[PDB]
């Protein structure tokens, strides 16, 4: 949830 | 021991009593997922637990320069940020090793959010429901997330300082207290130089108290005073100035009593507007709504200055959208809490009119519901006092209502409800079982790769993945967790989602074009290579790409590096989107079919996301409708590249992939299965004479361009 990352 | 009287005490040796218990807890609670990490072997390196967001590894980077005393000139390393800075402090000053440092950080300074809740409470006489606030206020969901042992980022004090801003307030309104001109401004120095985005609460803050000053105190000299002081410290002067006024003002209406005329300090007023416009004023914080609220896609504001670009907003974890219930639970751990910390809100501001300062942070989580989850943190605390107040408010009811009750059943009462409302919080840590930001092994591959290449070398990956590389490799990227904008990350999309001679182009020609935007700000470094190439556009450049005798007028100067991990697989899709999109344009190009999925059982397959692989092998059936194979790829070595190609249908375009070291099934599209990323990680197939591999592994692949 909490990420500085990608999601999709 | 129960039968006496808790709820009227508000001495100091209580209140510290308080403080200690609610920040033991804190901590407490925060060492279980280091009990439950501790027992995989995946999740340590160097002895130690890692860092679990991405972005600690920025900060992390950044205090180990620090420690090393330099960087390279221009890798964006955070040398001299604030967490690196006060990580650098702690580590030249403690015994315990770095990583251990880094793991556990968060959990001390998140914990200090317990002090200003229940200085808050007790300001209103309530320290006991203050004690109850901070124990939710510590623990609660989102909260909890953005500050557990090895969430290594700036969260950690986000809170805390603004709330320690809204306690010196308090103060102020209610003991007139003239410490507050010193404190205030200071607190917002140290919170501008802790994160400097909280300039937009700041300035939210800062402008509230003027409001507020002009209704409930509109005759009172200190409050102009702190006011001017206040955006004094928000402004860009030298610390030196800063500090020089705050101090001298703050003497000169201290010691005093004929004190500074009116005139003079609305003057000094005038002055500070000037000063904090000089200093870009209130622009931070339009740029801020812009990216967040807005979500536009061209923030900086260049029409046909730059090309266009796929928005990567909508594609960053932190800022996915979420519905009411999770809103609720992420604030509070629960609905119900969150109801009744509403009510305790509103009860607690018309009572204490001072509370309404509070508003800023609430707004400000209550924000997240267009601009992200990320930002229900600002709501966690000031909610927790609501309630907190609510509780206040119950027995108070109840002896308004004549309620016959003993003192040791009230504190029974206290304890039942407050350990019954507390419970979600605890669930929710029990449960977020987090893991580390990568695996032992890729750290390890990372570290390896450190002592094989330059410090001034490039490696392209997705910017996820910038800021470990960049502390496990110490090497350069060319976007992270911080520069990954539309215009950023075209390139990496580009390198690891189109075939491999233009991928090397795009490479090399990107890390060259990189490096030279830092000796001459290119406002779109895509622009610059199509505008130097004598092309007429991005898609003219991009397929004039395509050809094995392209000449390279831009030299050598460092080697380039490809880092393609597995865990790239699932993203795909979303990495490809950026480079499907025509810079010309803003226009998506392909369609994209892809996803991964894992078999569940051993006659008909059905994977996790209901798409049945059939039992021939030949067709799958997503959505009710069953759609032919081009070919079953059944892949028995990433590392060795033995894979086994079956034909099913000439005529038909989507490919399955069966991973056996992984027991994972991908479904793809033509245009996807030729990327580099599948060709050279899946299939292991790359032309040598454009790469040399570097690294081998089920895990990653490290290859360099020559
Ligand atoms: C290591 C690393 O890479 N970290 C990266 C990461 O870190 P970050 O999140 O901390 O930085 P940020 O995204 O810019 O913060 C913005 C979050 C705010 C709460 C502050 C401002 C947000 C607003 C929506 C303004 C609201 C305005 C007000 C006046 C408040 C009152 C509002 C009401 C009442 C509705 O993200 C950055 C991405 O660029 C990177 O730069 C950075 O490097
Ligand atoms: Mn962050
Ligand atoms: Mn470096
Ligand atoms: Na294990």
């Amino acid at each position: 949830g909490d990420q500085a990352a990608t999601f999709g | 021991e129960l039968q006496q009287n808790f709820t009227d005490n508000n001495s100091i040796k209580y209140t510290a009593i308080l403080i200690l218990i609610a920040f033991a807890f804190s901590v407490l609670a925060r060492l279980y997922w280091v009990a439950w990490a501790s027992e995989f072997y995946e999740f340590f390196f160097n002895d130690q637990l890692m860092i679990t967001t991405n972005d600690g590894y920025a900060f992390a980077e950044g205090a180990r320069d620090m420690i090393a005393g330099f960087h390279q000139p221009n890798d964006l390393s955070y040398f001299g940020s604030s967490l690196s800075t006060l990580t650098y402090w702690l580590y030249s000053i403690l015994p315990f090793s770095f990583e251990s440092i880094i793991l556990y950080m968060s959990t001390f300074f998140a914990s200090l959010i317990v002090v200003p809740i229940i200085l808050i409470a007790r300001e209103y006489k309530l320290t006991t429901y203050g004690f109850i606030a901070a124990l939710l206020g510590s623990i609660a969901n989102s909260y909890y997330n953005r500050t557990m042992s090895g969430y290594y980022d700036t969260d950690m004090l986000v809170l805390v300082l603004p709330m320690l801003i809204l306690l010196t307030f308090i103060r102020l309104t209610i003991n007139k207290d003239i410490f507050t001109l010193l404190l205030s401004p200071v607190f917002i120095m140290i919170y501008l130089w802790w994160y400097p985005s909280s300039y937009s609460l700041n300035f939210a803050m800062i402008g509230l108290f003027g409001l507020y000053t002009l209704v409930f105190h509109r005759k009172e000299k200190i409050f102009y005073l702190t006011i001017a002081l206040m955006i004094i410290a928000l402004s860009m002067l030298a610390w030196q100035y800063k500090l020089a006024l705050i101090v001298l003002l703050f003497a000169i209406f201290a010691f005093k009593e004929e004190k500074i005329n009116f005139y003079m300090i609305w003057a000094l007023i005038f002055i500070s507007i000037l000063i904090l416009h000089l200093s870009g004023g209130l622009d931070p914080v339009l740029y801020q709504l812009k990216f967040y609220v807005f979500k536009a896609s061209d923030v900086q504001n260049l029409k046909d200055a730059a090309f266009m670009y796929f928005n990567v907003n909508e594609t960053i974890m932190e800022v996915n959208t979420i519905d009411p219930e999770v809103f609720m639970q992420r604030i509070s751990s629960s609905v119900l809490v969150f109801i009744l910390s509403f009510i305790g809100f509103i009860l607690l501001l018309k009572d204490h009119k001072s509370m309404l300062l509070a508003l800023p942070m609430l707004a400000l989580g209550f924000m997240a519901l267009r601009a992200g989850l990320r930002f229900t943190i600002y709501a966690v605390p000031v909610m927790a006092l609501g309630f907190g107040y609510f509780l206040y408010a119950f027995f108070n009811f109840l002896e308004k209502k004549q309620i016959k009750l003993s003192l040791r059943n009230k504190n029974i009462l206290l304890i039942l409800i407050a350990f019954f409302s507390i419970s979600p919080a605890l669930m929710h840590i029990y449960y977020y079982k987090s893991s580390t930001v990568f695996t032992s092994y890729e750290a390890s591959i990372l570290n390896d790769l450190k002592n094989k290449a330059q410090r001034e070398d490039y490696v392209v990956a997705w910017w996820d993945y910038g800021y470990p590389i960049r502390y496990y490799s110490d090497v350069k990227t060319l976007i992270d967790g911080g520069k990954h904008l539309g215009k950023d990350n075209f390139f990496s999309s580009f390198v690891l989602s189109k075939e491999q001679i233009p991928a090397a182009n795009m490479a090399r020609l990107s890390v060259e074009y990189t490096e030279k935007s830092f000796k001459e700000n290119y406002p779109d470094v895509l622009k610059a290579m199509v505008k130097d190439y004598q092309k007429t556009s991005a898609k003219d450049f991009l397929e004039s790409l395509n050809d094995p005798n392209f000449k390279i007028d831009t030299p050598k100067t460092r080697d380039v590096y490809i880092y393609m991990p597995y865990r790239m697989l699932r993203i795909m899709p979303v990495v490809a989107q950026f480079a499907n999109t025509n810079p010309d344009n803003g226009e998506q190009e392909k369609s994209l079919f892809f996803s991964q999925a894992n078999p569940l059982d051993q006659g008909s397959i059905t994977l996790d996301n209901g798409v049945e692989i059939s039992n021939d092998y030949r067709s799958l059936k997503i959505e009710g409708n069953s759609i032919p194979l081009k070919a079953f790829v059944d892949i028995e070595s990433i590392t060795n590249g033995k894979f086994y190609y079956n034909e099913i249908d000439s005529k038909a375009q989507i490919y399955l992939l069966y991973l056996r070291e992984y027991k994972s099934y991908v479904i793809l599209d033509e245009s996807l299965y030729n990327s580099s990323y599948i060709q050279m990680f899946l299939l292991n197939q790359y032309d040598q004479d454009l790469f040399e591999q570097i690294t081998n592994d089920t895990r990653a692949k490290i290859y360099r361009l020559k």
